């Protein structure tokens, strides 16, 4: 294969992506969600491994990391405390709502997933941490949690397989940084979102120092999937080790803003015109993109032309594909305005625990505040960036490297309109 | 906003609060999420509970989760202090929260706030007179490919324009609610003038189970 | 915290009296070794050059903190008290 992404309906996961038909149990179960799950759940931990292993899945929640390899490291003998799935579903990252729709048109595939994807861990009950601004949609979630709590999918004897499994919901209150998966795990024990040094692992000391796995909403949601359908099925999408569907959101300047599922390693061009209908204005008109969420570096338009939408393709376009969250900003953007604003949300959002991003990050945005106005010197610049290199690879969390990344990406493909801002301030002072 | 308490007559120790019989069992069911020995892991959803019956947060209601939980009252100000949702003042009957994001700002965020601002003749941050609504700016909220949007307490209202923003706060303030979601005409996220995918019926039970199963 | 000052010998002498000065408080003294401080490299080079100087001397045996057991992961122990409510 060269040419990816022209998915076909059969071949799609979450088929109630736009909540037309049924949520609930009995739709889920005719859409063929809950299906032989009690087979899967008799395979055995190390089948389930085995098919995530070969499906070439890897995370959704950002970091992209392999799956199949990640939930092995709780594949061990039991060392008498209790193991845990914790299921990211906080969904803060700027420009990503893709959780939002599996978690109230599709929740009983997240429910299923919790089950065999905790069946394969050996975790004894699964703890759903979503956002506590997502009210409505926690509460669909709680919905289908009692329905197949009534139907003994989950619970004792979870789906007749003599394993016994609890789903527990677990909200938020109010931080895009508990997203992160040691300060969800801190969060969910009831202290500040802070997060956790490594070592340790989750999967050795985690929530309430216990053996964990925290996978974000869309990786378990596909896991009953590709056991029923097979590894090998997940991996005839994409390129190599970029495998499988993905979902996707198209937000910012195009016609019809949209999340949609489609195949890992589509154009993006071809993305934002199939599905999104365009850029407002026309492709012509587009100034840059930031392809997978805020924390992301954006790319102009010359690399948006023939980019593909997968992990390995975004980096050598010195970027990433995160989150697969796409805002796309046109010729009337102004783009140091729009990156200054997402600095500014890294300031409000930093949990404050570690020098270089409690520091780091305030004083960035200070000075992109200055570089919007114009109100600078073009050594200033080079600065910002020295600046942004002390915060990466030095804090505790990502969330350091999140902020130093968009700045990185402005500087990098935009140096010419921050020095020419610079001139007009100049010349006007 | 501060992040000290200095005492008051409207909000100190002594301001009467406590949990009502109901929430009380609703407690119980919470406590019973989480492991003997860790009844801490608590603290949020009970601490956001006694918003839920109270409105906002006086000390003595972080001072009254503490003392249900048996945790230091400081470890309970902290958790009340780092998470936004947290009222620790009193804020209006509806809590207008704007998403100001970049996503949302690209999609005219700004004429949004402005529409808000002229209707209640309130600033960002401020409650009306009536204290029937506050309006303050939000990050990200999670429905970026709806934007514009706000949140009211718990429900979003996604896809506004002016005119749409000041219907909703028209019904508010004529004491209906008004429906939640999105008020371009689409239901959801799926693309607008037609669906792009997910177009043919979903196949049933078994479709594509691979053998040996 | 830095232990760089803990490094060396050192010989000091009994302190003796100090005294206001009648005309502007300053701190007077008539002890000529009062600011006497000498630096040895171990203790036996101090001992040695006490002994030959016929002063009497008293020597103190070096503190050295006692090697500690940390560990990060104990802040979030399943069942022990060594568990932070806080970070
Ligand atoms: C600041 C920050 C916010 C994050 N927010 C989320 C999130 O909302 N959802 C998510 O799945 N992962 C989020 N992550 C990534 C998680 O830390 C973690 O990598 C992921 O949940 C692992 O699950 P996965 O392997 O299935 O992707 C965030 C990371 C950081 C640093
Ligand atoms: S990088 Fe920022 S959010 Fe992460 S631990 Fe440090 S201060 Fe907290
Ligand atoms: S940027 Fe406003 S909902 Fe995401």
């Amino acid at each position: 294969k060269t040419s990816f992404g022209s998915l076909k309906d059969e071949d799609r996961i979450f088929t109630n992506l736009y909540g037309r038909h049924d949520w609930r149990l009995k739709g889920a179960q005719s859409r063929g969600d809950w299906y032989k799950t009690k087979e899967i759940l008799l395979k055995g931990p190390d089948w389930i491994l085995g098919e995530v292993k070969t499906s070439g899945l890897r995370g959704r929640g950002g970091a992209g990391f392999p799956t199949g390899l990640k939930w092995s490291f709780m594949n061990k003998p039991s060392d008498g405390r209790p193991k845990y799935l914790v299921v990211n579903a906080d969904e803060g990252e700027p420009g990503t709502c893709k959780d939002r729709e599996i978690i109230r048109h599709d929740p009983h595939k997240l429910v299923e997933g919790c089950l065999v994807g905790g069946r394969a861990m050996g975790a004894r009950a699964a703890y759903i941490y979503i956002r506590g601004e997502f009210y409505n949609e926690a509460s669909n979630l709680q919905v289908a949690i009692r329905e197949a709590y009534e139907a003994g999918l989950i619970g004792k004897n979870a789906c007749g397989s003599g394993y016994d499994f609890d789903v527990f919901v677990v909200r938020g209150a109010g931080a895009y940084i508990c997203g992160e998966e040691t300060a969800l795990i801190e969060s969910i024990e009831g202290k500040q979102g802070k997060p956790r040094l490594k070592p340790p692992f989750p999967a050795d000391v985690g929530v309430f120092g216990c053996p964990t796995t925290v996978a974000n909403v869309e990786t378990v949601a596909v896991s009953p999937t590709i056991c029923r359908r097979g590894g090998a099925w997940f991996a005839s999408f994409g390129r190599e080790r970029n495998s499988g569907t993905k979902l996707f959101n198209i937000s910012g300047h195009v016609n019809n803003p949209c999340t949609v599922e489609e195949e890992m390693s589509v154009p993006l061009k071809e993305l934002i015109e199939k599905h999104a209908g365009g850029v407002t204005g026309g492709w012509d008109n587009l100034l840059a993109v930031i392809p997978g969420g805020s924390s992301t570096p954006l790319i102009p338009k010359s690399v948006c032309e023939t980019v593909l939408m997968d992990f390995d393709a975004l980096i050598q376009a010195q970027t990433g594909l995160g989150t697969a969250a796409v805002i796309v900003m046109d010729r009337s953007t102004d783009i140091v305005k729009a990156i200054a604003r997402l600095i500014e949300f890294y300031k409000h959002e930093s949990c404050g625990q570690c020098t270089p991003c409690r520091e780091g990050v305030d004083w960035m945005n200070k000075v992109m505040a200055r570089f919007v106005r114009g109100d600078a010197r073009p050594a200033e610049i080079d600065s910002l960036w020295e600046i942004s290199k002390q915060i990466e690879g030095h804090t505790i969390c990502a969330l350091g490297d999140g902020a130093a990344w968009p700045v990185q990406g402005l500087i990098r493909h935009f140096r010419p309109e921050l020095e020419e801002r610079m001139q007009q301030f100049a010349q006007q002072h | 906003a501060l992040f000290v308490h200095r005492d008051t007559p409207e909000n100190n120790p002594e301001t009467p609060f406590d949990f009502t019989p109901e929430n009380y069992k609703r407690i119980e069911a919470i406590v019973k999420n989480y492991p003997e020995g860790h009844k801490a892991a608590a603290v949020l959803p009970v601490l956001d509970l006694a918003q839920r019956q109270n409105g906002w947060l006086p000390i003595s209601a972080m001072n009254k989760v503490a003392e249900i939980l048996q945790v230091p009252p400081m470890r309970v100000y902290e958790v009340a202090t780092f998470y936004t949702m947290y009222n620790r003042k009193p804020v209006g009957k509806y809590h207008i929260q704007v998403c100001t994001t970049t996503p949302c700002m690209l999609r005219n965020s700004d004429s949004i706030l402005e529409a808000i601002q002229k209707k209640l003749g309130i600033k960002v941050g401020e409650t009306t007179p009536d204290k029937l609504f506050t309006l303050i700016e939000v990050e990200c909220l999670g429905a970026c490919v709806n934007a514009p949007m706000v949140q009211i307490n718990d429900n979003y209202y996604e896809d506004l324009t002016p005119k749409d923003i000041e219907e909703i706060i028209d019904e508010l303030k004529a004491g209906k609610i008004p429906k939640p979601g999105p008020r371009s005409g689409r239901f959801s996220c799926e693309p607008a003038g037609g669906l792009t995918s997910l177009t043919e019926p979903p196949k049933g039970p078994g479709f594509g189970v691979q053998a040996g199963l | 915290s830095g232990v760089n000052n803990t490094k060396k010998w050192k010989m000091e002498f009994d302190t003796r009296e100090r005294w206001e000065n009648p005309l502007m408080g300053w701190a007077s003294t008539a002890d000529p070794l009062s600011n006497l401080v000498l630096t040895f490299s171990t203790k036996e080079d101090a001992v040695a050059f006490a002994e030959k100087n016929g002063w009497s001397y008293d020597v103190e045996e070096r503190k050295v903190p006692k090697p500690k057991s940390k560990s990060y992961g104990a802040n979030f122990s399943w069942n022990k008290r060594t568990r932070v409510s806080t970070k």
